[PDB]
């Protein structure tokens, strides 16, 4: 459809063609895909940060094609490169998400297409216990990919 | 008080679940249904303390929730009826 609320369902559904068309129809009504309305008011999440929570084994095909919307529009440092606008999970991206899930296959595509390795996600669930956060890493990717038991984005990144 | 059921059918009765899964961090969740009966008649808690006599109501309080759910109730309560 044309709203937002069909295009967050459809991304965690996981398929291309029912998003079919959006790119010219951006070319219509001249719309960005992080320009106020796709996009939560509330936290932030984008529609690439909400393709990495639900995969589908792990894989979601909208994933380069959220990035290739992107790339017409010009927004592909800013598309990815956009954290949470929240307090409880501020400041953290896609890129953090993807490193979580152990997309590595995605890991690197973020960054070839242009992707802030220093984002820090600073909210208040990425504190320490005492500071009433769940769990702490340092606020960085590299630093999280250590966490996260994978050597594999170590190298990578 | 383990009963987590794959089948999908039976699934609104099953007890234990699986919020968010973060890395290292999971999120279980147990349902208070019976344990800590507000507005109703009896609990099971109370059942282990006040009528069960078997000797093994010392390990029966070691499962999981309960271990949780006293010091639920002990923090909230505790500190206010010492004071009082």
């Amino acid at each position: 459809m044309f709203n937002r609320h069909m295009l967050f369902d459809i991304v965690s559904r996981g398929s291309t063609a029912e998003l079919e068309g959006f790119l010219p129809f951006l070319l219509a009504q001249k719309k960005r895909l992080t320009d106020e309305e796709f996009r939560e008011a509330s936290t932030g999440k984008t529609c690439l940060t909400k393709a990495l929570m639900n995969l589908n084994g792990g894989k979601n095909d909208t994933i380069p094609m959220l990035i290739d919307i992107a790339e017409k529009t010009g927004n592909l440092r800013e598309f990815i490169n956009s954290p949470f606008r929240d307090v409880y999970y501020r400041g953290q991206t896609a890129l953090h998400i993807a490193i979580e899930r152990r997309c590595k296959h995605y890991v690197e595509l973020l960054v070839e297409k242009g992707a802030d390795v220093h984002a820090q996600a600073r909210g208040r669930f990425f504190q320490p216990k005492d500071e009433g956060g769940y769990f702490y890493f340092g606020e960085l990717p590299l630093s999280l990919a250590a966490c996260t038991n994978q050597p594999d984005i170590v190298h990578y990144l | 008080i383990r009963l987590e059921i794959k089948d999908e059918e039976a699934r609104h009765l099953s007890r234990k679940f699986r919020d968010w899964a973060y890395g290292p961090v999971y999120s279980s969740l147990y349902d208070l249904s019976m344990l800590d009966t507000c507005g109703e008649e009896v609990s099971v808690l109370e059942i282990l303390v006040y009528n069960s006599k078997v000797e093994n109501r010392h390990e029966m309080l070691a499962v999981e929730p309960i271990n949780e759910l006293l010091r639920d109730k002990w923090q909230k309560f505790g500190a206010v009826s010492f004071y009082i």
